[PDB]
């Protein structure tokens, strides 16, 4: 992919990349070979916290929450999937959106 | 030293050191240990008893907990020396530890782990680090005969020497006279003969902490020992089994009292395990797999203790069981091995890892001392209360109900002497009243109810009269497992009537009403590990410390007191409360069967009727 962009680093003054998901800061030099003057993240601070983010690895039954193509049609996490999806529903506000791993999972989840 | 009062006088035998509310612990001379479980340090003190004492009492407060040779050997499988464990105890203990616990600890502790037991191409070879030991036990005469010699009767010549198979039980035995007890260690990762075997752990199997530490205490050092695990019904035993196998992943085999258990068993391996069903095989009289490819084996006690001759497939599954080499056995209701052919089968079958599961193991002919050398001392015991507490099973709401005694009754009750007199308060018009009463009100309460009765035709005539199923002796198995969807299943139909089979015979559904009307004369072991079959944990009231309700009905001023007043001693132990209730509320109210004491006067003849024989 790094052709598509070779002329643009090769002809224009400079080139501004931005966006909010960067974890690794050197795997996009690679990728897009060549090499950035500045690789800076810039930390967030926040005088209250708006992020809350959370891992649940084990249902209600204790159940390894797994998203491997092998566990991906086992009934058990599909049951926890459900149980997690009604708890939330049941507590958490209006808006709800669950973010799946493929379409044809999706459809046999749901 | 003993006081007037009978006290015993240990207090110049324990010098008190002014370390009173931090140290929680009072080690008396005698062995005896008491705990107090409000202290901070409870459950450091609980974690160090329980490893090294086997408990006696566990009420609300103060724990009793003895301390035992067979304990100290547990102790010191575990990977604990006298050092840290007088450190321990020290630190712990109200008063000084007394010398003669300290030269008893000292004595045991260092003639443990010196003789090794090895199970090696079907032969069985004691070797140790120390000749001269092995030298001296030589010259005991039993030794010499459980000692394997040639076929010329010359003797067999750390080195190992054979031992005959029919002489290793009483070598056990041999072994505490000679205090050189025997080491079950197994290769449990260095095992070459037996090949692993395709079988792991389903992500749906959760290890509770208590059952997680149990299993790591009996993997001392990553290696298998041969032990008893002690774990209340309904919390996971049989999981925790599958689990144990998993982890072996060599032979195994299971044994249980009935057909019920071994599918029991059977449905649990292949809910949690991940073995092939080609690969399990049922040794039953009625279902038989061929015994060929059979990774793990799941019998009964009697069917490999079958003394008559038996089938021609079952003789061959026999023989080949007996040159299959089993790397692990497991053994359910430890109870009943004490019993000599269930013993003889522990003989009869070569395996190198045994383990044993339970529920209780005070048996009332107490031959459990052997029993502490047929399999291995007790690895672990769980808390009743402790796991009450944690929601793990039912708080249950346990009564004694008093049932009057009629005075025509009574004074037949007085009059006869010999054993007919268990008919007579076993059939109390009174109890009848209170037991209608008691299923009325949790029919109206929506409640599971279970009446249990050892008494055949008690239990028959109480069932006909209120009109519910009964389970008995034959009870056949079609229609046992109607009856008992029914009562799983059917609204309308939730008491059912079960005789002294409701023990082991079959699987008890899930209720949260047992009712004891009759008793096997004394059985404080069996009746105890039946209540806790029968009630398991009930979600909706986990809050409430009454979910599950036991009550006992009996007759007053007869024997059926003291059978219970001694059946409960156990239960007591582990800190289960008993309330007297002497008068019902509601059946004043509630109209019941012989209101008139002309029916009461029927139900006399009736009794009357059933002579000696029944």
């Amino acid at each position: 992919a790094s052709l598509a962009i070779k002329p643009v680093f090769e002809r224009f003054q400079s080139v501004i990349i931005t966006s909010g998901t960067l974890s690794p800061l050197d795997i996009y030099p690679k990728i897009l070979d060549f090499h950035p003057v500045t690789m800076a993240t810039f930390t967030m601070t926040l005088a209250r916290v708006c992020l809350c983010p959370m891992i649940i690895g084990r249902g209600n039954d204790q159940v390894a929450i797994s998203s491997k193509f092998e566990t991906r049609e086992d009934i058990a996490v599909i049951r926890n999937y459900g149980n997690l999806l009604l708890e939330m529903s049941a507590v958490v506000p209006d808006g709800i959106v669950a973010f799946f791993t493929s379409y044809q999972y999706m459809e046999s989840t749901v | 030293k003993v006081d007037e009062y009978g006290a015993k006088d240990y207090r110049l035998q324990m010098p008190l050191k002014d370390d009173h509310t931090s140290r929680p612990l009072w080690v008396a001379p005698d062995g005896h240990i008491f705990l107090e479980a409000f202290s901070p340090v409870y459950k450091y003190a609980q974690d160090f008893l329980v490893a090294i004492a086997e408990p006696v009492c566990r009420p609300t407060h103060v724990h009793e907990y003895k301390l035992t040779a067979y304990s100290l050997y547990a102790a010191v499988s575990v990977g604990l020396q006298t050092s840290d464990i007088t450190e321990y105890l020290r630190k712990l203990s109200k008063t000084g530890v007394p010398d003669g616990i300290m030269q008893f600890i000292k004595l045991c502790t260092v003639s443990y782990g010196k003789v090794k037991l090895v199970l090696k191409h079907n032969r069985y070879f004691v070797e140790s680090c120390h000749p001269d030991v092995i030298q001296h036990l030589l010259q005991d005469p039993v030794i010499r005969e459980c000692r394997l010699r040639n076929s010329e009767g010359e003797a067999t010549e750390t080195v190992s020497f054979e031992v005959k198979q029919e002489m290793i039980e009483e070598l056990q035995k041999r072994c505490i006279h000679l205090e050189y007890p025997l080491l079950a260690e197994y290769d449990f990762r260095n095992d070459s003969v037996n090949p692993d075997i395709n079988i792991d752990l389903k992500p749906t199997a959760v290890l509770r902490p208590y059952q997680e530490k149990s299993l790591r205490k009996m993997f001392g050092n990553g290696r298998a020992r041969s032990g008893v695990i002690v774990l209340p019904c309904g919390a996971g035993k049989s999981l925790v089994g599958v689990t144990a196998a998993c982890t072996v992943r060599k032979r195994c085999l299971v044994l249980g009292n009935s057909a019920v258990s071994v599918e029991q068993w059977k449905a649990q391996f292949k809910m949690w395990s991940t073995i092939d069903d080609s690969q399990i095989c049922r040794f039953t009289s009625d279902a038989k797999d061929k015994p060929i490819g059979c990774s793990v084996a799941i019998s009964t006690y009697s069917m490999l203790g079958h003394t008559t001759k038996r089938s021609w497939e079952a003789e061959r599954v026999m023989e080949w069981l007996k040159t299959q080499e089993w790397g692990l056995m497991i053994l359910d209701e430890v109870h009943t091995i004490p019993a000599k052919m269930f013993r003889r089968v522990l003989t009869i079958v070569q395996a190198h890892c045994k383990l044993g599961l339970t529920a209780t193991l005070v048996r009332e002919d107490d031959k459990i001392v052997d029993l502490n050398f047929l399999i291995g001392p007790k690895l672990y015991e769980a808390n009743w209360m402790e796991l009450q507490n944690n929601g793990y099973i039912a708080k249950v709401q346990c009564a004694e109900v008093w049932c009057p005694m009629s005075p025509e009754f009574y004074r037949e009750y007085v009059a006869i002497k010999t054993k007919k007199r268990i008919l007579l308060y076993t059939m109390n018009p009174n109890k009848f009243r209170a037991c209608q009463f008691l299923i009325k009100f949790h029919e109206r309460r929506n409640d599971k109810i279970i009446v249990f009765a050892d008494n055949v035709f008690a239990l028959k005539e109480y069932a006909i009269r209120l009109n519910k199923p009964y389970i008995y002796g034959p009870t056949s198995q079609g229609e046992r497992m109607q009856i008992l969807q029914n009562f799983k299943h059917n609204p309308k139909i939730n008491t059912i009537f079960i005789s002294k089979v409701g023990d082991t015979s079959f699987d008890l559904p899930e209720a949260n009403v047992l009712i004891q009307i009759s008793s096997h004369g004394g059985s404080r072991r069996q009746e105890a590990q039946r209540l806790g079959r029968v009630l398991r944990a009930k979600k909706g009231m986990v809050a409430e410390e009454y979910n599950a309700f036991f009550y006992s009905l009996v007759s007053q001023d007869t024997q059926e007191m003291a059978y219970s007043t001694k059946r409960q001693r156990f239960l007591v132990d582990q800190g289960y409360s008993f309330k007297v209730i002497t008068k019902l509320a509601g059946m004043e109210e509630e109209d019941l069967a012989f209101s008139t004491k002309e029916e009461q006067q029927q139900l006399l003849q009736k009794v009357l009727a059933a002579t000696d024989l029944d």
